[PDB]
């Protein structure tokens, strides 16, 4: 079953899923990887600040990794 | 597929978002069943000769989306330089210029201050264009004319 109910926060900021692999823009932004690598196949851009973007300048955001796996797991009681 | 799924959930919340939040003088829902397929409406702004006038408008979305842009267009005749018979817009937020971060709610935005702001220099239909240019009085009063018998 499982849900969502996910704190936003951990939520992508385009299709409000839930983050596995969060990485953060040089925008500043934070995205699931997956989700932005899907962009860059269409336009090489960030989808906000419409500034060139590849996949070298994605940087990963473990703490809020751990964050989401912890809430996750957390989610497993009661 | 899954990308469609996805670009469901999106849509949902752009939908549920527009009842949180509906945009100045618009409204669009879904032609009822179909998720892809919605009906827009403006009340033609204040500040424009469209004034009063309800133009209608039918939102296509790909199954990309957001990752493409939505197909949309006026089913409701409308004299103005960027908009042509078929119903075709000239906004580059539609073309090669959209963001995934755009949504619904902001083109209408985009459209309405269209209506009130044309752009000559990049014209759907040129005779208009020229109208407007020249003689703007002519443009309003013609705007009017059909606003007068299409859209009421």
């Amino acid at each position: 079953i499982d849900y969502s109910d996910a704190p936003d926060e951990f939520r992508d900021p385009l299709m409000d899923t839930l983050m596995t692999d969060p990485v953060r823009l040089p925008s500043g932004t934070i995205m699931d990887r997956s989700i932005i690598l899907r962009h860059l196949l269409n336009s090489p851009t960030d989808p906000f600040n419409r500034q060139t973007l590849t996949e070298s300048m994605l940087e990963p955001v473990p703490e809020l990794k751990e964050q989401i796996q912890a809430w996750m797991r957390e989610k497993q009681n009661s | 597929h899954h990308m469609n799924s996805m670009a469901l959930k999106r849509i949902n919340k752009e939908l549920s978002d527009l009842a949180r939040d509906p945009p100045a003088q618009c409204s669009a829902g879904p032609v009822g069943d179909d998720m892809f397929h919605w009906q827009a409406t403006i009340m033609g702004p204040n500040d424009s000769p469209y004034q009063g006038g309800v133009f209608f408008l039918t939102i296509h979305f790909p199954t990309d989306y957001p990752f493409k842009p939505p197909k949309v267009a006026f089913t409701t005749r409308i004299y103005h330089p960027n908009i042509n018979s078929n119903g075709s817009i000239c906004l580059d937020i539609l073309r090669s210029q959209w963001s995934p971060a755009l949504t619904i709610s902001k083109v209408l935005l985009s459209i309405c201050s269209l209506l009130c702001d044309p752009n000559p220099d990049d014209p759907l239909v040129p005779e208009i264009a020229r109208i407007y240019k020249t003689d703007r009085d002519k443009y309003n009063r013609i705007s009017r004319e059909w606003t007068q018998k299409y859209a009421m």
